[PDB]
RNA sequence: ACCAGGGAACUCUAAGGAUACUGCCAGUGACAAACUGGAGGAAGGCGGGGACGACGUCAAGUCAUCAUGGCCCUUACGACCAGGGCUACACACGUGCUACAAUGGUAGGUACAGAGGGCAGCUACACAGCGAUGUGAUGCGAAUCUCAAAAAGCCUAUCGUAGUCCGGAUUGGAGUCUGCAACUCGACUCCAUGAAGUAGGAAUCGCUAGUAAUCGCGGAUCAGAAUGCCGCGGUGAAU
């Protein structure tokens, strides 16, 4: 998955919004394109929107989601 | 294959060149066992943050002539057909048919 | 202090042949230890047993590359060679069994578009 | 002889036979052999009561196969109803673990 | 005691090389083959389809080393004026 | 193959007896190359066979229980007048013995016991005393033969 | 469905057009540098009648060897055209490199002259039939042991394409040391393009 | 490189020649081409393998290597970039791989190669680690140093016909690496889990000798990604 030494891979831009929101915490949702940042405990409880290839799909950031990644949550095919 | 293409593949090699020594010292930096573990964080977010193309993994090696993904050969630096229309005609050195 | 060059499909292998006790080292040991097979130990006495001269003459035999069972058909091989070498006379008898001919046989090319020298992919209706 | 809370056959070796409980394994076995007196080659049969205890106590120590049954179901579980990509492979009977699954699909469903 | 190793494609070429360069030494009097290089290339006859059909070419590179035992003043100078391009690598250790 | 008739490859004898069939014996017996494992195997069944019997020479009793076992007569079919049907001839020599060292490998295959060598000892003492598998199959295709005889 | 005549013959009977030795790395770019210098040369002497080059790159300047049928032309007067052509291949190379021209006894023995001819012919829209017989007649006068032309496409603005060859002489092509000469061109008809092929055998 | 006794004899490596030509003996033969056997030789009749694919046949495959006739689109059928997709399976299908075990599995020891690759780099050795690998350190642009240890095999212990000490699919957990990033979707590492499968329906395929079967080892594309493909040598059949 990812050596432990290089540390968790959290793209700087949903950084900076994630970081932004959480001094006000807002629930308005964060609307992403990036589904390969890591998902950290300061990220707890807020709502980011994941892009899944077509549209954006919220994603209310649980306790029990730290330890995947943001694409887990926004499946990208469909099938019936 | 498109000029489109061609140009891309040269713009996209341009950025591996102009970043090929700031890499070098890049990773002897992260990877310095002496270095601080912050100092090392902060030479792998710069990393991260280096341009897109500028890894030479995006690079993808081609034809010189007719730029074409496949088929290709590093000793020759041709895709093989044009690599066998060479070797045919006799242009390239040493190389002849083999048998053996 | 005769000597002589056999070698078997692979390897090579020379033989020294002169007058004693006639005990057998092969690659500076014994032949029984250096030989974990009975075919090969057979392999490699095939020659002397044949007239009849086992123990007759010394031999130090020195065998690089190839296998086990090639390296016992070198040591044969020039066994016979020092022998003939040594002595006109054994040589038509040596020929009549034919351990003085040298094998031609050797792994094969693969050719390509086959699987192995000559298996072709199966096609099923 | 009786081994977390389930029987084992007395006609091989102790370290095969605790192969044979869930939960445990041939290398486990031999590292809690190795630990204590007894030796892998020696039979349950041949081996003394207080050696077993002993053996218990070790595997004691390691999660029992009722605990491991408990946690995968609890983990597979929390994969559904949290309901993430994994948990819906679980729920649907398809490979979760990215194996390529054009054509030998068989090994999932059954 | 210098050292000249010789490269050449041209299994034929490098021969004439060697010979030339030991016939100068000999001359002025002074007293004067590794493995080869063997690599094979798979090319598709075929542009669409027909793996089968297939022209594999081989290109050998040849090297020759050799040593001298003397380098005499009058002989040293000669290996710098002797010179064969296009296709022969001369390489002096000096050493 | 219609073509010409080409002299057959010289067979190395086997060390320990020093004769041609045993050899032959054990390629039938050798798989995937393994002469090794099948020099072996026979070795232990000879063995086993003549410390039970109490005899001298296994290879004697080897080369009775071969002759013994060998058929002399096998059917082959033949066409005529598009309608097949079964002619009795005399088998080629050397065919003899490779069908009985076949059947008795064949046999030896299937035999119950654990280990290949006691599954081939059992057959050869089985041959030996005219009982088991391979002397059945001997005795279906003489029986096939002699059921019809109205050919050749 | 037949291979090359010169690639087979490079091994016993004929000699490497190129002939330079480099290291794995450095044989990359000069095969590459190599190309370019042909095509140029190429498409900038396409109006002169040239036969094959024979080009030896050592370590910084390269060599160049061309042999045509027509020497006056591409010299220039008091070798301008030559020196001006020089500087521009210098240009598009490193190191200054020097180029020379032997000329040729016979035009129509060379293989690549006779189809340049033929293509010409094909362009100026001669008739493919006359083409041919022309040019191997002038390969039998001249004295060439053997001339074989074949011609592949839409000849004479056929809907349907055709192939028509003709041979005169022995053109043994599987004995290799038979040191068989082969170019080929492309004639740039208006209708549609047309292959040409060209054998020669001089002897053995 | 090789040491037979510091030498150059032998092996090997790589540039040349020498031999083989029904040459010779005997036969059958239209007094012939040929064929049958025999001597010698390493090799006998084409000694084995490969390369070489004739006029043409299938309007056979390629406008997506490239080239060109015609035809079409030009704020779009052209150009760039993020995300995903080419990796989705109720089921069919052709190629292979690994098995169903005792001619074996697992543990210990113990031998015998070939060819190939290595600065877009392979690492001797020390220590951390059960492990993949990590930090140091050293040789080598290699007949020097290195991947590298060859496996089947041989000696002993055991499993004793059992869905097993067979089999390793699948999943949970932990991790190391390449890469800016491993969710869709990387290959490996350890722990646990241990599915079918106990030899296969009509039918069907390859193979004549160092060949079939079997064993591992290389290379190419490659930043990382083989059971595929291209080569290699060990063992070595029956007919």
């Amino acid at each position: 998955p990812r050596s432990l030494k290089k540390g968790p891979f959290i793209d700087a831009h949903l950084f900076a919004k994630v970081e932004n929101a959480l001094e006000t915490n807002s629930r308005k949702p964060i609307k992403t394109w990036s589904r390969r940042s890591m998902i950290l405990p300061q990220m707890v409880g807020l709502t980011l929107s994941v892009h899944n290839g077509r549209t954006h799909v919220p994603v209310i950031v649980s306790e029990q989601m730290v330890g995947h990644k943001l694409g887990e949550f926004a499946p990208t095919r469909t099938y019936r | 294959a498109k000029k489109s293409m061609i140009n891309r593949e040269l713009k996209r090699e341009k950025e591996v060149a102009k970043y090929a020594d700031k890499r070098t010292k890049l990773k002897e930096t992260i990877s310095d066992m002496n270095a601080s573990d912050e100092v090392r964080m902060d030479a792998m977010l710069e990393l991260q943050a280096l341009p897109r193309n500028s890894s030479p993994v995006r690079l993808r090696n081609r034809c010189a002539i007719t730029g074409r993904p496949h088929g290709y050969f590093r000793k020759f630096g041709l895709s093989r057909n044009m690599l066998r229309e060479r070797v045919m005609q006799g242009d390239v050195p040493g190389v002849r048919k083999a048998s053996w | 202090r005769n000597y002589g060059t056999g070698r078997r499909k692979t390897s090579t292998a020379r033989v020294f042949l002169a007058k004693g006790t006639g005990s057998i080292v092969v690659n500076g040991k014994p032949l029984d230890e250096y030989f974990s097979r009975e075919t090969s130990r057979m392999v490699v006495r095939q020659p002397l047993e044949l007239l009849d001269s086992p123990t007759a003459y010394d031999l130090y035999i020195t065998v690089k590359g190839g296998g086990i069972s090639g390296q016992a058909g070198a040591i044969r091989h020039g066994i016979t060679r020092a022998l003939i070498e040594l002595d006109d006379t054994n040589k038509p008898a040596l020929k009549a069994a034919g351990f003085v001919t040298r094998d031609s046989r050797q792994v094969e090319r693969k050719k390509l578009g086959l699987r192995k020298a000559r298996k072709r992919p199966q096609f099923s209706k | 002889a009786r081994i977390a809370g389930v029987n084992i056959p007395d006609n091989k070796h102790a370290v095969i036979s605790l192969t044979y409980i869930f939960g445990v394994g041939r290398t486990t076995a031999q590292k809690i052999l190795e630990a204590v007196g007894i030796a892998p080659t020696t039979k349950v049969s041949q081996l003394d009561d207080i050696q077993l205890d002993a053996i218990r106590a070790q595997v004691a120590n390691y999660m029992t196969e009722g605990d491991l049954r408990r946690e995968v179901s609890m983990n597979i579980k929390r994969l559904v109803d949290l309901g993430c990509y994994r948990g819906i492979r679980h729920r649907r009977n398809l490979p979760v673990r990215g194996q390529n699954t054009k054509n030998n699909a068989r090994t999932r469903k059954g | 005691r210098i050292r000249i190793r010789l490269k050449s494609f041209d299994h034929r070429l490098i021969d004439q090389s060697a010979q030339e360069i030991v016939d100068t030494a000999k001359r002025t009097g002074a007293q004067v083959p590794l493995p080869t290089r063997i690599e094979r290339f798979n090319v598709l006859t075929s542009p669409h389809v027909n793996k089968d059909a297939r022209d594999q070419y081989e290109i050998r590179t040849h090297k020759r080393m050799v040593d001298i035992v003397q380098p005499t003043d009058k002989t040293v100078d000669a290996l710098m004026k002797l010179d064969l391009a296009a296709g022969v690598d001369v390489q002096i250790a000096l050493g | 193959p219609r073509r010409r008739v080409v002299a057959t490859r010289e067979i190395l004898p086997d060390p320990k007896f020093g004769s041609q069939t045993i050899a032959k014996f054990i390629n039938h017996v050798m798989s995937h190359g393994k002469k090794s494992t099948a020099e072996r195997i026979v070795y232990g069944a000879l063995e086993t066979v003549a410390q039970k019997r109490n005899i001298e020479d296994p290879v004697a009793f080897f080369e009775d229980v071969l002759e013994n076992v060998r058929p002399m007569v096998e059917v082959k079919a033949r066409r005529v007048g598009g309608a097949t049907y079964q002619v009795p001839m005399e088998v080629r020599p050397s065919r003899r013995t490779a069908l009985a060292m076949r059947w008795l490998a064949e046999a030896a295959a299937k035999r119950s016991e654990k280990s290949m060598a006691l599954r081939l000892a059992g057959e050869l003492s089985d041959a030996s005393e005219g009982k088991g598998n391979a002397m059945k199959k001997r005795d279906e295709v003489h029986r096939m033969a002699d059921a019809n005889k109205a050919f050749s | 469905q037949k291979v090359h005549p010169i690639g087979i013959r490079l091994g016993v009977v004929k000699k490497h057009n190129a002939n330079w030795y480099a290291s794995p790395k450095q044989y990359s770019e000069y095969l590459i540098n190599d190309i370019q210098v042909r095509e140029y040369l190429r498409k900038k002497l396409d109006s002169a009648m040239i036969s094959n080059i024979m080009i030896e790159r050592p370590t910084g300047a390269a060599k160049i060897t061309i042999a045509t049928a027509r020497p006056g032309i591409v010299i220039g007067k008091k070798g301008e055209d030559i020196e001006r052509l020089q500087k521009e291949l210098t240009k598009m190379m490193g190191v200054p490199a020097q180029v020379n021209i032997e000329e040729i006894t016979s035009p129509d023995l060379d293989a690549r002259l006779v189809a340049d001819g033929i293509g010409s012919q094909l362009e100026r829209r001669v008739m493919f039939r006359r083409a041919m017989k022309r040019a191997v007649q002038n390969s039998m006068r001249s004295g060439a042991k053997g001339i074989k032309v074949e011609l592949s496409g839409r000849l004479g603005g056929a809907e349907i394409a055709r192939t028509e060859w003709y041979r005169e002489g022995r053109v043994p092509l599987h004995t290799l040391r038979a040191d068989i000469d082969y170019a080929s061109v492309r004639a740039e008809t208006t209708y549609g393009t047309i292959g040409v092929k060209v054998w020669i055998f001089r002897g053995e």
